[PDB]
């Protein structure tokens, strides 16, 4: 995952 | 010591002019390219179904939000589902974003794998048949490609293995998409996860990029026609000290003067876990850094631009404006930023407070 | 500097182990991993239609030759499509392999992909979703793997990118492969083609295997654990210098004392575009040089196992036994030659004065 | 993965300053420091005798030009001997030097030496002993110093050894330097010998300078205290195939743009076989091409700023005013070239 | 990718021949090559001035000892000053060592000196006029070399860093030895100091023989012309576990087994900190290992040999018998250690 | 092919 | 040193 | 040398  | 052109002056002009186009003045690039798995935790947290639908309407919220956010998005990542959806206007996805403005990107890695004999660490996958992939990519409109590799800083890492290897495929992919004329931004993400302090950050940063440089040399890769997407240099999420965006931007603008070569025509952060505000104010202080920055410095965000929109949207049709107005409030904030013209008007922690101790 | 353990002592065991029962003494390996591509231009060689059913006639006929190849087999490296095909009477394909002494082995690179900037280079592709097709292999029958590499010697050929590259992606494979149980075959082939002599072959070898055991080192890859494929030393196929036999063996073997560590468990010799009798009895010179030899030289031969059983063979159902026969003898020939103990009774256009 | 400071904020700071100091706008360096092997055959050139009054009296002749050449001179590299001498005044010459607004340099290399195994190609030696070497010459007035590394483009080189092997002792040597005190500039000349184009010099000259920086990084190298002297870009000697400057300045600034971190100082460019008048007109086009040029972009000149003084002088103390007046005026020359405001000054078919 | 003979056919079998008789059945290496600040703390230990006549008749205590040692020393390593000596009787020490049926080494390697931006950690120096130095040592009766490099287990150590350039210097040294004739025994010791276990230290071990063989061959160095000096592997000094000598046998065996090329000639392991029985122990239990060993195992002994025969001296020449006997009797046991038959002559809970 |  |  |  890149949002968090 | 041979040269055998891997570009031709033509080639070179297309990915270079591509490049350009992305990180114009003022211009940065939406990441939208969540996979399935991610966009569910996205759709999920608004109590939303995750439907193929759903998520079409979900990226049809953004890339067609008001033309007030044209002069902002250079460019767009997309995961693959998306780039073959159409809006409800009837046009392909690719074309509504290039009438926008902007350049289509792909998301072409396949995730991380594990490295074995170390502590956790990972490379990533996505060669196989990656040219095939590119070409047709580029013939549905794609002008521009996504990698990620993720690094971490531990007690004994990233280690040389992990740096090399990452290093490495970062190099295959990039020389893979400029023989299908499609601009590769690099993303060697150091992940902010630990107790680290700011130093420990840039120096690992610094000693990262170094590695992925040499082996785009090796490589025989065009600069010129790259991006780079690193991580901007912070203390660590856990790290007691506190510093102010001043420093933050002092050490990653640091770090690149001693790594990134002046021909990469651009770097476009990643903002990791900051808030949008944050995200926003890091660039804007990276970009007013009193140091020579011979490159473009701009955002390629994805919920630095989307956390408001997806939430104001809440999965409902009546919200669509309001929620599309959000991005383009922080589209237009990081447009700023990215020129260093983002200082709003008046006045201006948890591992901080005596709790971490 | 700190250590890791990419291995348990029992995976590392079991590596070994595997490693071990394939190059046995007088044992070698059998290569009928021809991708469809490659096996199309076999059947048509032939005169026969390319069709599953014939494919896997062929694979049979192979396969189910008489007990007097056991003792000559300890490993049969198959294609993916081969891996889940049966017998006429039922029986799984490995299931065969396996009631006859010998090792499942499993082809899981995906063929060789262009180096831009380099003088038509290559690197090899295959790692992707390779360890959960590891996983599966090994849970089918397979106990091993093979990737293949390949390198070209030439006027800037192979550079330092090539070298690089095909020795850092040999090592991606043969950790996946470690971490699954599958013993990995390190393929760097070093093509003959050109007319460069003994020598240059020689250091090119020594020069590529000393990059791949570096490679294989940073990766932490278990040597005991794998094995090797290398081309033998020898003159380009339009070189215009004679050589014996015995100095082929001698420059193959020096090439690998010089590069080679001791735990690597064995050298299974690739014959390129050798005759049958060519690949044995060079095979057999290897195995009695002089020099000490600290790992078994066996071979691991497709066409030097198979040209005359395919051809015996001409798709024809009665000609089952007189193709089997084919690759018997030479099944026979090369387990002698792996043990040095060959002794046959006995084309150089490039060596007369039509190539000055 | 785990960081220990080579060098303090105080250390970087000095290193930093020396080397801005040294390339400041208009600004370049008088290198000076011919080995006696080199000086000899420069005084065999003008009949005189190689004697070391001679060669004091030749270097004083340099060192001694009026003040027009104060704000030319940013540094002066010297050879070992001349950092010992001193002026008919009585004045060491670091002192003169650095009295007429420059920095003191030293060489420090040994010399090269043949890597076995290749095709004439070499490595440098010099490093045993360098760090009590380098204290002694902080201390005697030197500022900066300078290792030369060779290359030759040919068949099969630089070959992956010599450009592995010349980029890591450079490494050396830098880290070194800013051990005490030191601003190291890295020379990693790439030679002109041979017949290559100009195609050839720019992709040699683009991986040579990457793996210098990639050595400097993983020595620990603080760039910013340190000064790059590469070989312009141009093609080689034997080469049939002429080029204009336009065509050089593009190709050296294009290769300096795909390597050089932008922390790096300056790039000082040595001349090699060029004549003065060459030398200056080629800088100047490095200097006006358009592309962004994150570095100062000036000279490090020995004969490209003494040929015409040294033929002057002929070994007579009667044409000590003229020799001086020929090297003070390409001393004025290349100030204006490395700020890119110099101009020059049916046969040709 | 093109091969550009760094020997020819004849000087790569003087090599192989040296090497092979260093290394020969029973046969092992006197290191008598302590330096003047290591000399001077050995006599120094035993009250004894450190004079140059004491430093020659200690040294001719070992050189000069019985026949019995003949078949035990393939070769004897001296220091500079020691190589330029004689014997009572005028004979130059390298014609003693000869006349004894060894072969002659000599140190050339300048010490450690220290790596910016590294944890302690260090390099080697001595490459300076290297080959110049061999040629005559050549001359005056050296076939051998020695340089030492030395490496660190803790924490962040050895780096990426330490291990790259100790493998590259150590390179370049052989190199320049087999230019001249000279046998390299390249020695890559990772010190035994510290915490950590046995696994640890098999692990450090086998990065850094990778390493160091991946640089000789970058190098073009000729295996079959080299020796390799490496340490036994053992835990740390300050390790709490106790571990038996078949488990150091079996690690040591199988560490080489994995990064050391079958043409190396010989391995002359150095004992550290191990005491004399200590290291024939382990030595012989090496030579009983159960796995395959493609290259001879014997030692290189300095201390492991002759404490015993100092102690003995005391510096009175009336001991001379006595302290020689202690050395002989080292000899003969690591003689038969190397060839794996060597039987030294509830507390424990 | 491997074969030729 | 080599002794201790 | 460097001048030549």
């Amino acid at each position: 995952d890149e949002w968090d | 010591p041979h040269s055998h052109p891997a570009l031709t002056p033509e080639q070179k002009k297309e990915l270079s002019d591509i490049a350009h186009r992305i990180v114009a003045p003022g211009k940065g690039i939406l990441a939208a390219d969540e996979s399935t798995g991610s966009i569910a935790k996205r759709l999920q947290s608004i109590g939303t179904e995750n439907t193929e639908e759903n998520r079409r309407f979900y990226r049809q919220l953004l890339l067609t939000a008001d033309d007030r956010v044209n002069p902002c998005i250079g460019g767009v990542i997309l995961f693959h589902e998306t780039l073959y959806q159409k809006a409800d206007d009837g046009r392909p996805f690719p074309q509504v974003i290039k009438s926008k403005g902007g350049v289509v990107g792909i998301k072409v890695d396949k995730g991380v794998v594990p490295l074995a004999g170390t502590n956790g660490e990972t490379t990533t996958q996505g060669l196989d048949g990656l040219s095939e992939r590119c070409a047709q990519y580029k013939k549905d409109g794609a002008d521009f490609a996504k990698w990620r590799c993720v690094l971490k800083i531990g007690e004994h890492t990233p280690s040389a293995l992990a740096i090399m290897e990452n290093a490495n495929v970062l190099a295959r992919y990039a020389s893979i998409c400029q023989q299908n004329g499609i601009v590769p931004i690099v993303e060697p993400e150091i992940l902010p996860d630990g107790d680290h302090d700011l130093k420990r950050c840039q120096y690992v940063t610094e000693k990262v990029l170094a590695a992925v440089y040499k082996a785009l040399s090796d490589h025989h890769i065009y600069l010129e026609g790259t991006l780079l997407k690193p991580n901007m240099v912070t203390p660590g999420h856990a790290c007691t000290q506190k510093y102010s965006h001043e420093e933050i931007a002092m050490a990653t603008v640091t770090a690149l003067r001693r790594t990134v070569p002046p021909a990469v025509t651009g770097v476009t952060f990643l903002s990791g876990g900051q808030s949008e505000e944050e995200a926003s104010i890091n660039l804007n202080a990276i970009n007013k850094c009193p140091l020579l920055k011979p490159w473009a410095l701009t955002f390629s965000y994805g919920r630095a631009l989307q956390a408001s929109a997806l939430k104001a949207w809440g999965g409902k049709k009546e919200n669509l404006k309001a929620a599309q107005e959000e991005y383009v409030k922080r589209a237009l904030a990081n447009s700023l930023a990215c020129q260093g013209k983002y200082t709003p008007s008046g006045q201006a922690s948890l591992f901080i407070s005596n709790h971490a101790y």
